[PDB]
RNA sequence: GGGCGAGGCUCCUUCUGAGUUCCCUGGAACGGGACGCCACAGAGGGUGAGAGCCCCGUAUAGUUGGAAGCCAAGCCUGUGUAAAGCUCCUUCGACGAGUCGAGUAGUUUGGGAAUGCUGCUCAAAAUGGGAGGUAAAUUUCUUCUAAAGCUAAAUACCGGCCAGAGACCGAUAGCGCACAAGUAGAGUGAUCGAAAGAUGAAAAGCACUUUGAAAAGAGGGUUAAAUAGCACGUGAAAUUGUUGAAAGGGAAGCGCUUGUGACCAGACUUGCGCCCGGCGGAUCAUCCGGUGUUCUCACCGGUGCACUCCGCCGGGCUCAGGCCAG
RNA sequence: GGGACCGAGGACCGCGCUCUGCAAGGAUGCUGGCGUAAUGGUCACCAGCGACCCGUCUUGAAACACGGACCAAGGAGUCAAGGUUUUGCGCGAGUGUUUGGGUGUAAAACCCGCACGCGUAAGGUGAGAGCUUCGGCGCAUCAUCGACC
RNA sequence: AAACUUUCAACAACGGAUCUCUUGGUUCUGGCAUCGAUGAAGAACGCAGCGAAAUGCGAUAAGUAAUGUGAAUUGCAGAAUUCCGUGAAUCAUCGAAUCUUUGAACG
């Protein structure tokens, strides 16, 4: 385990590559006060009534 | 830093205490691992002719 | 982080070892797997908060899993086993789902898989024997 | 471009991994005969000719008398203490000649000369 | 488009998320990002910081900058402006540069936590020609 | 696992050799173990079969059945014990073909040689027994 | 400087772990279940069916004897005014000819400064000769020494002596050849050139009786199996025989829809819930202690020894239950 | 008033009306026989109606012509090099370890010193995606006037 | 009605597909350097108790000497081996021999 940090830090034109997200959590983003104080409220349901 | 406790000969914690070695917090990338396995697997191949 | 309950789906959507494909439908092995269905719904193994019920010699045994505890299988399991009469067992089980906000969402499938082993626990009834008809008859 | 038999002369090197074990074992002869001594010979110096390649600098062939003698050692016995020789290069140049000189004096200063016999 | 191209998982999760943005906002904002994550890589040319720091030299400071592509460096450049940069990806040079400089990287994921609706945001594009 | 490289774990290679050795190879493959009285008594596991030897068959249709070795059949690597025999449709009785490593060695035949072959053996046995102990 | 030389390396060679313990199926366990052991060895093969521990081998360190090369601690000796390296200099310093070269013909190269080679005619030099650089003012400058010769290594390898492997082929495939295959056979000859593997664990390859001239047949027998009898694993189709059913006034075959005849898969057999009665048992509610968790929900133990709770049995009732219909 | 075909959906929500309710966003209620080859299905045949023998080639099209005794097995757009377009992936003014060298549980995997291949060493106006503090700011790209080499 | 033609089914034939197997092939890699007038490679003829071929050998002829192992060979028949032994074996190894007619082929 010690060694791990050494053997990634000796490799040459590489480094540990950055993710492009940064939470992977999506309730937690979705879910979240900021995103939702912004949304509209909901057109419908997921189950519709059909009318005719 | 998130750590990760060790284990004896016994299965009993030691008391050490490690670090963890940041790589683990590296991108989970399927799609990289099947893409480089598929060449990797290919290496140790043998010729066949007729 | 990197790692998260929509992370592993994705990878194992697709493929998994309790994965069991046919042309009827999917079927999973997963033991944290209510209704034994692919689905990101009932995938235990997925889910950061998930539950299970398997048979015991009476009864039932929940499992559930632990959120601080994620990292240390030998200790991410609760576990309670029931065996009292079914109607305890069903109050337990459904309030262990949905009064603390545990996955709610499963109250209703965990007191089902809950009745269905205490159901195959009955005695069984003798089939009655069959009968022949038509050629084989009159052989 | 495939106008002459092409199929009768084609190599494939699938004996690559196979050659260097080959190549790695001669190596290891090479120290089992030679056990103290180093397997290859002390080699100058040398700036490369073309005026592309005059800015760098590599190993030659072997050194040359002059810069043998202004180090203090001698023809005869260069070659059998793991010097290489050239009699070819000349030196036309100062800056050639010390940084060859400074190169053997460095090397005996790291030398363990056993008795002859 | 329904479904993007590329097999990376955290660019599904991206998509997911912004689907659900332009769904249940009125933000055109939410409607370009999530159809920039759908067009293939050469539709999407990287954009260098020489490039971002004319389009915020007039009155586009303290804004923030996003680009649904990859952020490269520039060597013609010599000194670097504290900016807000989203991006899908950055090079180890122009991050470690806008980082020098006094700034803040951000991936899409954090530009939605922070501005669901595109508020107060600086959007271009790389060179297509 | 197989480590040096003269040795190899074809199917071929292995076959060919077990179905062509020479008579004198044919009997080492064609040893039997000894008796648990033996082996404490000599410290040797095994030993290849003989005309003298005495077995107890411990596998096949005749289930305990003992009897005195009487031909080592090397060409199809069978031995035959005595009255150990099967009658043909003519009433005359054959012998029945038993593997060696179907049997058991009881009483073992002794001479100059196989008293060599016991010690060497046991030697073996007892130098790593000693020099695994200590 | 010479001669012995212990010993050493390389290669063959001897020996070195652990279940044939109990039960079931089976002709036979090498299969299933249980209880163990070895493992620097769970590569491979055989043994009556998938064997780490039945057998050969497999792994590591040793250990027994031998072979030929090379190295070598040491021990005997050496010898002759014998050889060798350098330094210095009022002395010397030999370097390859019918070969370069010029002309010409053929061929060749990316290469008329002929790229090289060969034949023919002529045929050299010694501060010489060859090649190259260069407008730089003359052909200055640079760099080598041809017509004599030896030399390991890195490189090639469809052949020779072996050895190890494969995401290769699996008997019309793979080499023409898995077999007494460059064989049988064809051609005057040069040459051309096939087909062809599999009984069974074990021949245990059918004693004996009977019919037949015999080939064989039938009983009887071996075997787990003859629905394996050497025309031998499994044994498709084309094509054929027998039996069973059916159709057939100058084609048959094919599509839609009934009918007849034959033959069949499903479905159903009851479940749920109430109200009484006979029971058989304390996981009834509550409270107390401990523990686990999602921190308010549970589980264990005690209290709760019976209008509460759980299972059975005997009745009544409700509901839901298959097919075709009015 | 007399027939025929059909009953899609599955808690509530709606439009409504003749409102203790209803024919109003899709069938319910009552009853009988049977509960087994009875419905149903597969074959073969009879019956009514229907129905050219396939493929190739030529041609505007037919027709001619060619191949077809039957079955089993085999049987035909592959590999390599060099260009090129598009998709995915890595790094990105850089990129490429694998000629070679160094480890190795040994044709794998891991690592990289020097060269080398390909590429690289700032305006005005009008539209214009998107922001906006509602004053305006304006990506990419196009049109025009430019500037420089 | 039978017979004949056709369809299906069962059994039996013809034929050898399918499954399974493989002391074979094919391809790659590694160590090594060894034919002949001291008669090679090839051709021929002989040799076994019972053999035609393949295989082995050469009138010492399915073989001799030596070394090692240690009790066989086997289809049949006949001899063995005393097993407390220079010693079975269609055994292995191999340093010594025998080695017909030719064939570079040489009175």
């Amino acid at each position: 385990i010690k060694q791990l940090d050494a053997v990634y830090e000796s490799k040459k034109g590489f480094f540990l590559p950055a993710n492009i997200v940064s939470q992977a959590d999506l309730s937690r983003l979705i879910n979240s006060t900021e995103i939702q104080s912004v949304l509209r409220a909901p057109k419908g349901e997921a189950r519709t009534k059909r009318a005719c | 830093r998130p750590t990760v406790t060790v284990f004896g000969a016994d299965g009993k914690p030691t008391g050490a205490t490690e670090v963890l070695p940041k790589v683990f917090s590296a991108p989970i990338r399927p799609d990289i691992v099947k893409h480089v396995h598929t060449g990797m697997a290919k290496n140790k191949r043998q010729p066949y002719a007729v | 982080s990197n790692v998260s309950a929509d992370l592993i789906w994705e990878v194992s959507r697709n493929y998994n070892s309790f994965l069991v494909k046919q042309r009827t439908g999917t079927f999973s092995r997963d033991a944290l797997n209510l209704t034994n269905q692919h689905s990101r719904k009932h995938a235990g193994f997925v889910n950061d908060k998930a539950l299970g019920i398997v048979p015991a010699e009476k009864g039932v045994k929940v499992i559930a899993k632990k959120v601080k505890a994620a990292n240390k299988p030998a200790s991410s399991l609760y576990t309670v086993t029931y065996k009292s009469t079914a109607r305890k067992a069903y109050k337990a089980i459904a309030s262990q789902a949905a009064k603390h906000g545990y996955r709610a969402d499963l109250r209703q499938a965990a007191v089902a898989r809950a009745s269905a082993i205490l159901r195959s626990q009955r005695p069984v009834k003798p089939e009655p024997p069959k009968k022949l008809r038509g050629a084989a008859a009159r052989r | 471009h495939f106008r002459k038999h092409w199929q009768r002369r084609v190599r494939c090197h699938f004996d690559q991994p196979g050659k260097k074990v080959t190549r790695r074992l001669a190596r290891r002869a090479k120290a089992a005969a030679l056990a103290p001594r180093p397997v290859d010979k002390l080699r100058p110096i040398v700036r490369c000719p073309t005026v592309k390649y005059n800015r760098r600098t590599r190993l030659g062939r072997g050194f040359t008398l002059e810069e043998l003698k202004a180090a203090g050692i001698p023809r005869l016995l260069a070659p059998t203490i793991g010097i290489a020789v050239d009699h070819r290069r000349k030196n036309l140049s100062e800056e050639s000649l010390a940084a060859n000189v400074q190169r053997l004096k460095d090397y005996k200063a790291r030398l363990i000369l056993f008795p002859r016999k | 488009r329904k479904a993007p191209k590329s097999d990376n998982v955290y660019l599904k999760l991206l998509v997911k998320l912004y689907r659900f943005l332009a769904r249940r906002t009125e933000a055109p904002f939410n409607k370009v990002v999530l159809r920039r994550l759908f067009m293939s890589r050469i539709n999407r040319p990287p954009v260098s910081l020489s490039r971002i720091a004319r389009n915020l030299k007039n009155g586009n400071e303290k804004k923030t900058v996003v680009v649904v592509a990859t952020v490269t460096d520039d060597n013609r450049l010599l000194q670097v402006p504290k900016m807000e940069v989203a991006a899908l990806r950055f090079t180890a040079k122009a991050r470690a540069r806008i980082e020098a400089a006094g700034g803040r990287t951000l991936t899409l994921d954090q530009l939605a936590l922070e501005k669901p609706t595109g508020a107060n945001t600086l959007l271009l594009r790389g060179p297509k020609n | 696992m197989k480590v040096r490289p003269t040795v190899s774990s074809s199917r071929r290679k292995a076959r060919k050799a077990h179905f062509s050795a020479p008579s004198s190879v044919r009997r080492v493959i064609m040893s039997a173990p000894l008796s648990k009285e033996l082996r404490e008594k000599y410290n040797v596991r095994s030993i290849p079969i003989r005309k003298g030897d005495e077995v107890q068959i411990v596998r096949g249709a005749h289930k305990d059945k003992e009897g005195k070795v009487t031909s080592v059949y090397r060409l199809k690597y069978v031995i035959h014990v005595e009255r150990v025999t099967r009658e043909k449709a003519t009433g005359q009785t054959v012998p029945i073909g038993i593997h060696p490593s179907n049997v058991v060695i009881t009483k073992l035949h002794l001479d100059k040689d196989r008293e060599n072959i016991l010690a060497r053996i046991k030697a073996g046995r007892e130098q790593v027994a000693k020099a695994k102990g200590k």
